[PDB]
DNA sequence: ATCAATATCCACCTGCAGATACTACCAAAAGTGTATTTGGAAACTGCTCCATCAAAAGGCATGTTCAGCTGGATTCCAGCTGAACATGCCTTTTGATGGAGCAGTTTCCAAATACACTTTTGGTAGTATCTGCAGGTGGATATTGAT
DNA sequence: ATCAATATCCACCTGCAGATACTACCAAAAGTGTATTTGGAAACTGCTCCATCAAAAGGCATGTTCAGCTGGAATCCAGCTGAACATGCCTTTTGATGGAGCAGTTTCCAAATACACTTTTGGTAGTATCTGCAGGTGGATATTGAT
């Protein structure tokens, strides 16, 4: 017995991903490629975040992700930020931000 | 002392979310029309979070229940649940 | 009692790979997991879509890749689609 | 003569204060007052799980945030530094939250 | 070869057309606007029936999802008579057969 | 003889076919069979609601027959259909006559 | 001697003029010239039905009409009577099309 | 054969068309640099629509836009359109 | 320029909340294998409608001139709003303590799906005849701008 | 105020595109009836976690004073932008024709679902050890604002 997922060479549940699908009434019926491919474009979502907001940890000396990290590297990166533009990250924060004509002399 | 709830949004944590918005500079009429404004974001959420909360037949409004509504209302939250 | 299902362990197995020194607070951990249901639900709404617009009723890779182009910004679409096939072919050679 | 900052210096400080951290900025119990409030007029004899009154808190002060921001813009538009009334509807208007 | 059916409201939005106004007619591409709408506030309130019993761990859309998902979506006075016209059609109907 | 579920419920609106169109479109695995009343009701309802408006719009422009125009003057004039129909466009609906007061001459 | 009306009073004249009316403002055939030119630098051998055209013509001019309406709200907002580019920029901004 | 080349047909949008619009938004003045800056924002908006009208037509395997390719384009970006065929 | 009052940063330290590593238990989930079924690709091709052409013409675009009045700059000062500081009011903390009610389990029946069969109907096609109103005219009323 | 130039109004009209009418036809849709399956309401209960309570403690809201500097008013003027005009291009309109390719029909099998059975795994619950970093320290130095 091998897993859907290390015989696609992924992290994530392929068989989770495929039942998911199933009784999520998307459809009748649900191809064998389906669950493999979404199931890689969201492990590689998720690298893609993990790798920026492990990126913000270093920056703020820190080795522990926490969500202010998770938004530093979404708002800061133009694709995520696209992506994710009508969504709250909770204890996220915003960017360190002020408009030029409010500084000083 | 007898406030309205509304006025317990008292205008130093207003000016508080201001300056994380970046303002440098408020006038005095701000604070009366934030809590206006404020009142309204609740009760619009909070109206569909009950909803939500009534068609599951419970008298508890759980975290999902508000998730759901904010999700409806185009202010997706990520974090508590879902 | 019950369970109740998570992406939490897939998403810490995917950061090691990434990050093999660097941990994760269960807040933060939260959010990814508000992120990949979130990404879920889009993709397969839109792929769902798709099919009912074309009078299909198989979802297949062919609509998860389409819903993919439609969802993603440019580069991350190229990537998302480059992983997608590659794990559906090493899949099939299997 | 005693030490005073000019008008703006504290104001840019604050700004620079709040920009960097993430902790929420209304008092916990009032704004639990005003939610439990607001959801009696829907329905009586309600509870809240902590984690409903938490994200409805997180979503409320990311709301105003966020509005405070194109207020700014709005205000900076008509040339002044001081956000008003005015600049707070303009901002919902283009928004679509009204008029 | 015969070309396919193309199913529309048209015929039934004609029919409230002559109740609400006798003496009105409706131009084609007026009711293509209609036709559209109906088709759109169908999708929106299934699709929100749908999440509705999805949340519940519910497999059936009953006329309970469908009476939520109404005042989700419709705005005050609109819901409020939306609801009552949806109650009475279903006691009518189960009164009957 | 074989009533309609339309005539069986009072309606004017397609109860059979809105049936048929909540099974096709996958939105659950079971159907009630009060859901399509009840949604057929609503959906006509909201017909008579525009059609009501409309008709009104189109008569106070001296004309019998309705436009899209005539749609879109009684959308966008009642709060609450403006509200649904928010993120709408009305293809030859145009827009409500409003100049702002500033723009006027003294 | 040859009559001349104010500027203003002929702008408002056709303001009322084109809210009053529901025809397409842009020329027909240029602006399916510019749909074809674009559609092919994204795939080349393609055709439309003369609807599709149309449909993104409608949905084209009603999007420019909105924009145009939040644009002139940020003209008057800095006491302006006059759109100019950072209005149309403000307006975009705060509708999040370029946030 | 083959059609001519198709090249700056974004200056197909006048002038004149361009302040039509505006009076329809009810603007009663416009300053010289608004009609370039209407015709980049045009362009992005088209662009935008007709992207994703194409890769559903693709998706069919057709090779022509319908008006539905359309429709469903405006209505997932949020510019719902009636009246052709929702 | 100097100089003083604060803010801000860096290095280091330590308590603990929350992360980790452990074993162990188990129902649900995932895989595997067999039998059955069917969605939709392939082939063929009818027939819609898209691209392209021609040819006339007037609606409308382009380019110009002219100057009204708008936008932008400057100056001024009344007063609003920021900074500082003295009170003391109430949020916060936490730790225990009922108990509401979420949620899990079992029962069982009204209402669901599945299926065979019969009736009805809304869509298309084919021609054939009304009809609301767009658009054109002329003439009376209204609006605007000069004086 | 008077009056002249021009737009706006409304009545009247006619051509016709588009709405309406009717008969024919039929595949699909819809309803009726029967048998079979089952989702989820109902009743009961255990255990999570919500509400409340007391109880300090100090953090933080509030009220007051003082004036720096911002908003808004007023004044000026250069030149942008609207209004009007002449010119003639190219969009619009009409109609035709080839044929691309959309779409309808039927055939047929790779891949789907459906069970039954077996194996694996993720969620869990105690239980114990570990550790990243918040928060406090001192002291260096950067920033601010008065001279
Ligand atoms: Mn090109
Ligand atoms: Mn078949
Ligand atoms: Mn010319
Ligand atoms: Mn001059
Ligand atoms: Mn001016
Ligand atoms: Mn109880
Ligand atoms: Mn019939
Ligand atoms: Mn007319
Ligand atoms: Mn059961
Ligand atoms: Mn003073
Ligand atoms: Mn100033
Ligand atoms: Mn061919
Ligand atoms: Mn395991
Ligand atoms: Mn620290």
């Amino acid at each position: 017995a091998k897993t859907r997922s290390s015989r696609a060479g992924l992290q994530f549940p392929v068989g989770r991903v495929h039942r998911l699908l199933r009784k999520g009434n998307y459809s009748e019926r649900v191809g064998a490629g389906a669950p493999v491919y979404l199931a890689a474009v969201l492990e590689y979502l998720t690298a893609e975040i993990l790798e920026l907001a492990g990126n913000a940890a270093r920056d703020n000396k820190k080795t522990r992700i926490i969500p202010r990290h998770l938004q530093l590297a979404i708002r800061n990166d133009e694709e995520l930020n696209k992506l994710l533009g009508r969504v709250t990250i909770a204890q996220g924060g915003v960017l360190p931000n002020i408009q030029a004509v409010l500084l000083p002399k | 002392v007898l406030r309205d709830n509304i006025q317990g949004i008292t205008k130093p944590a207003i000016r508080r979310l201001a300056r994380r918005g970046g303002v440098k500079r408020i006038s005095g009429l701000i604070y009366e029309e934030t809590r206006g404004v404020l009142k309204v974001f609740l009760e619009n959420v909070i109206r569909d979070a009950v909803t939500y909360t009534e068609h599951a037949k419970r008298k508890t409004v759980t975290a999902m229940d508000v998730v759901y509504a904010l999700k409806r209302q185009g202010r997706t939250l990520y974090g508590f649940g879902g | 009692r019950s369970r109740k299902e998570s992406y939490s362990i897939y998403v810490y197995k995917v950061l090691k790979q990434v990050h093999p020194d660097t941990g994760i607070s269960s807040k933060a951990m939260g959010i990814m997991n508000s992120f990949v249901n979130d990404i879920f639900e889009r993709i397969a709404g839109e792929a769902s879509r798709l099919a009912h617009y074309n009078k299909r009723s198989t979802i297949t890779s062919r609509e998860i890749q389409t819903a993919v182009r439609l969802l993603l910004p440019g580069e991350l679409a190229k990537h998302a689609v480059s992983e997608g096939t590659k794990a559906v072919t090493k899949y099939t050679s299997a | 003569k005693p030490h005073r900052y000019r008008p703006g210096t504290v104001a840019l400080r604050e700004i620079r204060r709040y920009q960097k951290s993430t902790e929420l900025l209304i008092r916990k119990l009032p704004f639990q007052r005003l939610v439990r409030e607001i959801a009696q007029d829907f329905k009586t004899d309600l509870r809240f799980q902590s984690s409903a009154v938490m994200a409805l808190q997180e979503a409320c002060e990311a709301y105003l945030v966020g509005l405070f921001e194109d207020t700014n813009l709005c205000a900076i538009h008509a040339k002044r530094v001081t956000i008003m009334p005015k600049d707070i509807q303009l901002a919902r208007r283009i928004r679509g939250e009204r008029a």
